[PDB]
C-alpha cells in the first residue's frame, strides 16, 4: 500500500504536496538540494514519517451511513446540500448516480437535477418513504423506477447466500414440510387492502433491512466456529497472567580512573571524650582574621564566575544585522543536513552505500570552504 | 413521524419478514454489527421465528423492548372455541388462559438474552398491562422485578437503564462470588457433606 | 469435573459448575430413579442442556439398562445446538476415560 | 517570495520530472 | 379508590430518632492485604504510547462538568505532565478522532511541552461527527512503524461513544495490530462496547483487565494516573537488546551558539559525545548521529520499577514491640486495643502510618534497609 | 518570609574521623566541626523564632535522631545563654555523649559499609512529618560528610541517594552538602545538590567552618531563587560501567534492566540480569564505520 518506506519516496507528487504548503521544509528543500545538490531520495530517507502523515490525512474515508434520511427538506422550503453529502449520497445509492452521469451536463444543470430528483418519487422510495399516487413527481426521473426494480431484484441474489444452520429460521420452517393446521389469523400476517394485494408496507420493511444489509456488507470489502459460540466462558477457567520476572544481582567493579587500627579509633574517640565532658567553647569557633579573608576570597572567586554564567541563562536578542543573520541560519541549517545524510550511511555499516560516503563528504568539505 | 430518522443514527435497523431467508439474512447482519460495534437493533414479533428458538447472548441481547403483552387475536373463531372447551371441560377461565397464553410468550423472549451468569441485560415490558402481571412471570424473573419497577415511566426507565448498564461494567470482585454463585471440585463436595 | 451422585457417576464438561446445575442434576436423576413425569424450570442463565446431557448420558452408561435417550426439540436449530452440546461432552468423556466408547447421536430433520 | 520559491520548485519538479523520465 | 392524601402524612421527624477504633485498623488492615501481592514482574520502561481521545458528539454530554470534552482534554494535560515525569525516556504521540476522521495532533516525539500546546489548542475547537475507530487505529499503527523492536508499542483510548462507524471491516485491523505487538488500553465513559471488549482482550493476550469503565470522576483520575506506569511485558513476547545512547556533558558558554535540533540560538547546550553537536534539551534523539542522550537521571528514575521495595505486613498486637517512637519520623504511635505499627521484614524495624505510605509512593527504598549494616 | 525547617545529616564515625586526623595534623577535629554546627544551628534558629531543627547522627551502626529527642543531664553548655538556643545545643551534646559511649561499646564491631543512605533517607521523612503536620513550612537538607576516610565501595550508594534526589525534587526540599577530606569532589553527593538546586562545598581544613556554613549553606528556602549558589564543581551527571567501572560516555544499556554496558558484555549475555541479547542484533552493533574499498 502507500504507506511503506519503498512508495513513499517514490512519489513524487505526494512530496510536491505537503513542501507546496510546509513552509518550513520548504525553505530547507530549496537550500540543501537546489543549490547544494542533494539527492532527494536521501532528503525525504530521513523525513519518512512526515510524508506518511500528510498521505493518512486524504488517504481515510468516513465510515457508511444513511443519508436519504438525514436530508430533512424542512410557500418555500429550503434544504442545504454539501459535496461531501453529495458524494455519499452516490456511494450509498448506485441509481441516483447512473441518472446523474448520463443526463448531468447534457440536458439541464446540476442544481436543477437535485431539485427534480427530490420532486420525484425515486427519491421518495429510496427514502423509505411511502409511495402516494397522489404526488405527481418528476417525469424524467420516474423512467427509472423500473430500473430500479431490477437493481433491487440484483442486489437480493448479491446479498442471498448459505446461512448457518444455528440461525437458520427457513430450516425451521421446513423440519416438517407436511405441517397442516389452521390458517394464522389476519394479524400475523401482512397486512391487505380491500382489492386484497399487498399495501406496500412490507416493502419498506425490506428497503430499510436490505439498505443496513449492503452497508454491513460493505465493510467487508477487498480492502469450528460455532463450537466456540455455544461454550459457556462463565464455567471456564480463568485467565491466567504469564508475565515474565526478573531478579537483579547487584555486584559491580569500582570506579576505575593510611589505614587506621582499632586501638586508634578508641584513643581518638576518648580524647573528644574528654574534651566534651570537662567543657564546650563555643565563642573558639570565630576565625582569627588571618584565614577568614583567605576564606572570604577563595568563596567570592566562585560567585563572580557564578554571577557571570547566571546572567545570560522565542529567540535570543542578537547583535548581527538581520541580512547577515539569515544568512547564516541558513548555511548552519544547510551543513547539518548534510551532517545528518552522511551519519545515517557512515555509520550503517554497509559497504553497498559507499559512494554515497564519498559524495557525502564532499559537500561536507565545500560546507568547510563555504564557512 | 421521522422517529426512525433519529435511530439510524446510533443502529442499523433490521427487521423480520415473513420470508424465512430474508429474517435469518436480517439475523446474520444483526449479528456482524453488533460484533463490529455498529450497533444494531432488530424489530420482530414476539410469536413469530425469531421467538422460537434464537437467542441473543452477550452483544446480541443487551435490551429487550416488549411492546405490549403479546395477545392473540380475541376476535378468532379458532380461539374462542378453543377457550369454551377448556372452561368447560378443565375449569381453565378464559381470561386466565389468555393471561397465561400471553405471558408465556412475554417470558420466553426475555429468557433469550442471558447464557452464563456473566452475560447482563435489561428487560423491559412496556404496557401498562403488566403491572399486575408479576406473579404470573416465572419465578427467577419475577424474583428480579422489584417493587419500585412495577410501573414506570420512559424517563425513569432510562435513568435506571444507564445505572443498571455503568455497574455491570465494573470488574466483579471474585471473591464475591468464589462459592456462592460458582462451585469447584471442592465446593461440589463440601455441599454434598453438608447436606448428608 | 468428575463428581459423585449418590452412586451415579457423572463426568462435567467444564471445571466448573453453577449450585443450580446440580441440584437441577440431582432432581432429574431422582425422577430417571422413582419412574414418572416430571416439569422442572430453571433459568436461562444458566447451562441447562450441558446439565442434560451430562447427567442422561451418564446415567444410561453406568446403570445396566443402558435405556437409551431421546431429545425433542421445537426447531431445527436447537437440534444442531443440542448436538453440538452433546459433541462438546462426548469429546471431554473421551479425553477423560482415555478411549471412545460405543456412542452413536444424531439429529433427524426433513430431507430439505 | 513564497510565489518565486514555488515556481523554481515547480520548475525544479518539472526538471525532475523531465531527468527521471 | 383513595389518593395518598387521605391514608396519612409522611411524618419525615419519625424516620430520624436519637470498636470504632478497631474499624478504623481493620480495613488498613485489609487494604495493606491488597496490596501485599507485590513481584518483580519485568516491565518495558521505554514506551511508545500513542494517545487517541474521543472527540465527538457523544462528548458533548453533560455527564462530566462542566462536559466529557472538556474534561477529558483537561486531564489529558494532566497525563502528559505525569507521564513525562516518571517514564522521561518515552515518547508520546497524540490522536483525536473527528467527523468519523482521525486527526493528527501530535507526531512521536519525547518532548512534553510539545504535546502540551496540542492539547490546549484542542480545548477550543467544539466536538462534533461520529468517532472511528478503525481510522484511529490505522493512524495509531503507521505512527508506532518507525519504532525500535526494543520499545513498547502502546495505544491508549478514550472512548465515549457506544456505536462505531468504520469504513472497512476492524476485526482485520484488530488482527494487523497483533500482528505488529501493539498493545491497546481502552477507557470508556458509559457502557462496555463488544468491539472494544474484544479490541482490549486479543490484544493483550487475551487479558480481560485492560478495558476499564468509570463509574465517577474521581474514578476516571484514578484511571488515568495507572496508565503513567509501565506495562508488564509477556514471558513469550521476547524482544531483549542492547540500545546505544550516551551520555552528554553540559556545558556553559558565553556567547550564544546556534542548535543543531532548531537552529536557533541557545546559551547553553548539553554536546553529543558522537559527533560533538548541540542540543538544547533532554532526554532526545541526536539530530546528526540519531543517538539517543540521557542523562544518568533519567535512568535512575526507573530503578524503583525494577527492584520494588516490599510490602510491610502489619505487627499483632500480641507480640511486644521495640520502640515507641517511628524509626524515620519518631512519630510517637498512638496507644489507641490495636496497633499501628508497620514492620519491613528485611530489616525488622517498626515505621508509622504516615511514611509507610510516603516511603512506597514518594521513596523507594527502606530508612531502615540502608541503615542495616550486612 | 516564611518558616524555615533544617535538618542537617552529620555522618560521624571513628573510623572517617580517625583517618582524617592522621592524614592531617590536627586532633580531635570533630570538635571543631561540632562546635561550628551548634553556632550554625542557633544561626538557623536566630533567622526566625518559628524555624524548628533538627539533627540526624549515621554513626557506624546505623542511624540516630540527635534532635528533637525521643520522649523515651550533664552541663556541658553555659546556662546564661538565650532558651531556645540552649534546649537544642544541650539536647545535641548530650546525645552525643550517649551515641559515642553507645558506639565505644561496639568499637570491635565490624562496620562493613557506611550508612549515610539511611539518614538522607530518613531526613526526608522527618521533612515530610513537619511540613503536612504543620499548616506552609519550607524545608532544606545539610549533609555533613567526613570522606577522609578511604570507604570500601561506593556503589551501594548510587542507588539510595538517586531516589533521595527525587523526593527531594518533588517536595521543593533543596539539599546542601559540606565535605571534608581529601578527595576533592564526590561523584554522588556533588551530583546530589546540583539536581536538588543545591550547595555542594569541600574545605581541606576544618578551621574556620563556620565562615563557609554562615555564607554559603546559609541561604534559606525563602531566598534560593534570589541569590547565586557558590559552588565551583561541575557535574557530568554520568555513571560508572558495571563490569570496567569507568565512566561511560557512548555506550549499551540493557533493554529490561537499563544496566549501562562501555563494552559488550562477554557471552553475548546481560550480566545483572542474565538476559540472553540476540546474536544478530548485537552484531548489529560490533559493525564497523563504512569506507570506500
Ligand atoms: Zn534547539
Ligand atoms: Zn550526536
Ligand atoms: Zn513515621
Ligand atoms: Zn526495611
Ligand atoms: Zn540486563
Amino acid at each position: 500500500d502507500s504507506l511503506s518506506k519503498e512508495k513513499l519516496l517514490t512519489n513524487l507528487k505526494l512530496q510536491q504536496s505537503l513542501l507546496k504548503g510546509n513552509k518550513v521544509l520548504m525553505k530547507v528543500f530549496q537550500e540543501t538540494v537546489i543549490n547544494a545538490g542533494l539527492p532527494p531520495s536521501e532528503f525525504w530517507s530521513t523525513r519518512i514519517p512526515l510524508l506518511r502523515a500528510f498521505a493518512l490525512s486524504t488517504s481515510q474515508k468516513v465510515g457508511p451511513y444513511n443519508v436519504l434520511s438525514t436530508i430533512k427538506p424542512v410557500n418555500k422550503v429550503n434544504v442545504n446540500l454539501s459535496r461531501e453529502k453529495i458524494l455519499n449520497i452516490f456511494e450509498n445509492y448506485p441509481i441516483v448516480k447512473k441518472a446523474y452521469t448520463d443526463n448531468v451536463p447534457k440536458n439541464f444543470k446540476e442544481p436543477e437535477f437535485w431539485a427534480r430528483f427530490f420532486s420525484s418519487k425515486l427519491f421518495r422510495k429510496l427514502r423509505g418513504e411511502k409511495i402516494m399516487q397522489n404526488d405527481r413527481g418528476d417525469v424524467i426521473i420516474d423512467r427509472y423506477l423500473t430500473l430500479d426494480q431490477e437493481f433491487d431484484r440484483k442486489d437480493d441474489d448479491m446479498l442471498l447466500h448459505p446461512v448457518k444452520k444455528i440461525i437458520d429460521l427457513d430450516g425451521n420452517i421446513q423440519d416438517d414440510p407436511v405441517v397442516r393446521g389452521n390458517r394464522p389469523d389476519f394479524t400475523m400476517q401482512p397486512g391487505v387492502d380491500i382489492n386484497g394485494n399487498s399495501d406496500g408496507t412490507v416493502d419498506i420493511l425490506k428497503g430499510m433491512n436490505r439498505l443496513s444489509e449492503k452497508m454491513i456488507m460493505a465493510l467487508k470489502n477487498e480492502y469450528n466456529d460455532e463450537r466456540n459460540e455455544l461454550k459457556i466462558d462463565d464455567l471456564n477457567e480463568s485467565y491466567k497472567t504469564n508475565y515474565a520476572i526478573i531478579h537483579l544481582k547487584r555486584n559491580a567493579h569500582e570506579k576505575t580512573t593510611l589505614k587506621v587500627s582499632n586501638q586508634q579509633m578508641l584513643q581518638q574517640l576518648s580524647l573528644v571524650m574528654d574534651n566534651l565532658i570537662n567543657k564546650l567553647d563555643l565563642n573558639q569557633v570565630v576565625p582569627n582574621n588571618e584565614v577568614s579573608n583567605k576564606i572570604n576570597k577563595r568563596v567570592i572567586t566562585a560567585i563572580k564566575i557564578n554571577a557571570k554564567q547566571a546572567k545570560h541563562n522565542l529567540e535570543v536578542k542578537s547583535t548581527l544585522p538581520i541580512d547577515l543573520l539569515e544568512s547564516c541560519r541558513m548555511l548552519h541549517t544547510t551543513c547539518c543536513e548534510f551532517l545528518k545524510h552522511f551519519y545515517i550511511h557512515f555509520q550503517s555499516g554497509e559497504q553497498k552505500q559507499a559512494s554515497t560516503v564519498k559524495k557525502l563528504y564532499n559537500h561536507l568539505k565545500d560546507c568547510i570552504e563555504k564557512l | 413521524m421521522g422517529i426512525l430518522d433519529e435511530v439510524w443514527k446510533h443502529k442499523l435497523i433490521l427487521v423480520e419478514t415473513p420470508d424465512a431467508q430474508e429474517t435469518s439474512l436480517a439475523l446474520e447482519t444483526y449479528r456482524k454489527a453488533c460484533s463490529n460495534g455498529r450497533g444494531a437493533i432488530l424489530l420482530s414479533v414476539a410469536r413469530g421465528k425469531v421467538s422460537e428458538g434464537i437467542d441473543f447472548d452477550h452483544q446480541y441481547g443487551r435490551t429487550v423492548l416488549m411492546i405490549g403483552i403479546p395477545f392473540q387475536y380475541t376476535e378468532s373463531r379458532i380461539l374462542k372455541a378453543r377457550l369454551e372447551f377448556m372452561r368447560e371441560n378443565y375449569r381453565i377461565r378464559e381470561n386466565d388462559f389468555l393471561s397465561f397464553d400471553a405471558m408465556r410468550h412475554a417470558a420466553q423472549c426475555l429468557g433469550r438474552v442471558l447464557r452464563g451468569k456473566d452475560d447482563y441485560g435489561v428487560m423491559v415490558l412496556a404496557d401498562r398491562r403488566f403491572s399486575r402481571k408479576r406473579s404470573q412471570l416465572p419465578k427467577w424473573i419475577a424474583q428480579g422485578l422489584s417493587d419500585a419497577d412495577l410501573n414506570l415511566s420512559t424517563d425513569m426507565a432510562i435513568s435506571n437503564t444507564k445505572q443498571f448498564l455503568r455497574t455491570m461494567a465494573q470488574p466483579t470482585d471474585p471473591k464475591d462470588q468464589e462459592g456462592v454463585s460458582v462451585w469447584s471440585y471442592e465446593d461440589l463436595i463440601k455441599h454434598q457433606n453438608s447436606r448428608k | 469435573m468428575k463428581f459423585y451422585i449418590d452412586d451415579l457417576p457423572v463426568l462435567f464438561p467444564y471445571p466448573k459448575i453453577y449450585p443450580e446445575q446440580y441440584n437441577y442434576m440431582c432432581d432429574i436423576k431422582k425422577t430417571l430413579d422413582v419412574g414418572g413425569n416430571s416439569i422442572l424450570e430453571m433459568p436461562s442463565g444458566t447451562g441447562k442442556t450441558v446439565s442434560l446431557l451430562s447427567l442422561t448420558i451418564a446415567y444410561q452408561m453406568h446403570y445396566p439398562e443402558h435405556r437409551k435417550i431421546i431429545y425433542c426439540s421445537r426447531t431445527m436449530s436447537e437440534i444442531e445446538k443440542a448436538l453440538v452440546e452433546l459433541e462438546n461432552l462426548m469429546d471431554y468423556r473421551t479425553k477423560e476415560l482415555g478411549y471412545q466408547e460405543d456412542f452413536r447421536g444424531l439429529g433427524l430433520t426433513s430431507r430439505k | 517570495e513564497e510565489r518565486e520559491n514555488e515556481k523554481t520548485l515547480n520548475d525544479y519538479y518539472a526538471a525532475l520530472a523531465k531527468k527521471q523520465a | 379508590g383513595g389518593y395518598a392524601w387521605e391514608d396519612e402524612i409522611k411524618r419525615s421527624w419519625d424516620l430520624v430518632k436519637v470498636a470504632s477504633l478497631v474499624a478504623s485498623i481493620v480495613e488498613a488492615r485489609k487494604k495493606r492485604t491488597a496490596k501485599k501481592n507485590i513481584t518483580p514482574y519485568q516491565r518495558g520502561i521505554i514506551r511508545s504510547l500513542i494517545l487517541t481521545l474521543d472527540c465527538s458528539e457523544a462528548m458533548l454530554e453533560k455527564d462530566l462538568r462542566p462536559n466529557r470534552h472538556a474534561m477529558i482534554i483537561q486531564y489529558a494535560i494532566d497525563f502528559v505532565h505525569e507521564f513525562f515525569d516518571q517514564n522521561p525516556i518515552s515518547q508520546m504521540g497524540i490522536i483525536i478522532m473527528r467527523n468519523g476522521l482521525a486527526q493528527l495532533v501530535s507526531q512521536v516525539s519525547g518532548n512534553p511541552q510539545d504535546h502540551i500546546d496540542a492539547l490546549k489548542s484542542i480545548r477550543k475547537q467544539e466536538p462534533k461527527g461520529n468517532p472511528s475507530l478503525q481510522n484511529a487505529l490505522e493512524m495509531a499503527r503507521g505512527l508506532l512503524l518507525p519504532v525500535p523492536a526494543h520499545c513498547t508499542r502502546e495505544v491508549l483510548i478514550v472512548f465515549g461513544s457506544l456505536s462505531t462507524t468504520d469504513p472497512g471491516d476492524i476485526h482485520q485491523t484488530i488482527d494487523s495490530l497483533v500482528s505488529e505487538k501493539i498493545r491497546v488500553k481502552v477507557l470508556g465513559l458509559s457502557a462496555q462496547v463488544a468491539i472494544c471488549k474484544e479490541l482490549c482482550k486479543a490484544t493483550n493476550y487475551g487479558d480481560e483487565s485492560f478495558y476499564k469503565i468509570l463509574l465517577d470522576e474521581t474514578h476516571l483520575k484514578e484511571l488515568f494516573n495507572e496508565a503513567v506506569t509501565p506495562l508488564p511485558v509477556n514471558k513469550i513476547n521476547k524482544g531483549f537488546t542492547l540500545v546505544k545512547m550516551g551520555f552528554p556533558t553540559r556545558i556553559f558558554e558565553d556567547t550564544p551558539t546556534f542548535c543543531s535540533c532548531h537552529s536557533k540560538l541557545v546559551y547553553g547546550g548539553y554536546f553529543c559525545p558522537n559527533c560533538h553537536s548541540k542540543v538544547c534539551s533532554l532526554p532526545t534523539v541526536c539530530p546528526c548521529c540519531d543517538l539517543m542522550l540521557i542523562l544518568s537521571t533519567h535512568l535512575a528514575r526507573s530503578y524503583h520499577h525494577l527492584m520494588p521495595l516490599k510490602t510491610f505486613a502489619e505487627v499483632p498486637t500480641t507480640e511486644k514491640f521495640r520502640s515507641e517512637d517511628c524509626f524515620s519520623c519518631q512519630s510517637r504511635f498512638p496507644i489507641l486495643l490495636t496497633s499501628s505499627r508497620y514492620r519491613c521484614e528485611d530489616c525488622k524495624q517498626e515505621f508509622c502510618v504516615d511514611c509507610d505510605v510516603f516511603i512506597h509512593e514518594i521513596l523507594h527504598n527502606c530508612p531502615g534497609c540502608e541503615s542495616k549494616p550486612v | 518570609e516564611s518558616p524555615s525547617l533544617l535538618t542537617v545529616i552529620i555522618e560521624i564515625a571513628p573510623k572517617l574521623w580517625t583517618t582524617f586526623d592522621e592524614e592531617g595534623n590536627e586532633k580531635g577535629s570533630i570538635i571543631k566541626v561540632l562546635e561550628a554546627l551548634i553556632v550554625f544551628l542557633n544561626a538557623h534558629l536566630a533567622f526566625n523564632s518559628a524555624n524548628k531543627v533538627a539533627v540526624i547522627a549515621a554513626y557506624s551502626q546505623g542511624i540516630k535522631y540527635l534532635y528533637p529527642e525521643s520522649t523515651s543531664d550533664l552541663k556541658i553548655i553555659n546556662s546564661d545563654m538565650y532558651r531556645r538556643f540552649r534546649n537544642v545545643d544541650e539536647t545535641l551534646v548530650e546525645e552525643i555523649y550517649k551515641l559515642f559511649e553507645l558506639e565505644k561499646k561496639q568499637i570491635e564491631q565490624n562496620s562493613q559499609r557506611s550508612t549515610l543512605a539511611g539518614a538522607m533517607s530518613a531526613g526526608l521523612t522527618y521533612v515530610n512529618r513537619i511540613s503536612k503536620e504543620s499548616v506552609s513550612l519550607k524545608s532544606r537538607l545539610l549533609v555533613l560528610t567526613c570522606g577522609s576516610g578511604s570507604s570500601k565501595d561506593e556503589i551501594f550508594q548510587y542507588i539510595p541517594i538517586m531516589n533521595c534526589i527525587f523526593s527531594a525534587t518533588k517536595m521543593k526540599c533543596p539539599i546542601d552538602v559540606v565535605k571534608i577530606g581529601g578527595s576533592k569532589e564526590s561523584t554522588f553527593l556533588q551530583q546530589t545538590t546540583d539536581a536538588t538546586n543545591g550547595v555542594y562545598l569541600h574545605v581541606e581544613s576544618t578551621e574556620g567552618l563556620i565562615q563557609y556554613l554562615a555564607t554559603a549553606m546559609f541561604i534559606d528556602p525563602s531566598l534560593r531563587p534570589i541569590i547565586v549558589k557558590p559552588n565551583h564543581g561541575s557535574v557530568d551527571f554520568r555513571t560508572s560501567c558495571y563490569l570496567t567501572g569507568r565512566v561511560v560516555a557512548v555506550g549499551f544499556i540493557c533493554s529490561v534492566c537499563l544496566c549501562v554496558l562501555s563494552i559488550i558484555p562477554p557471552g553475548n549475555k546481560c550480566p545483572a540480569c542474565d538476559s540472553q541479547f540476540d546474536e544478530h542484533v548485537i552484531a548489529k552493533l560490533k559493525r564497523k564505520p563504512v569506507v570506500p574499498r
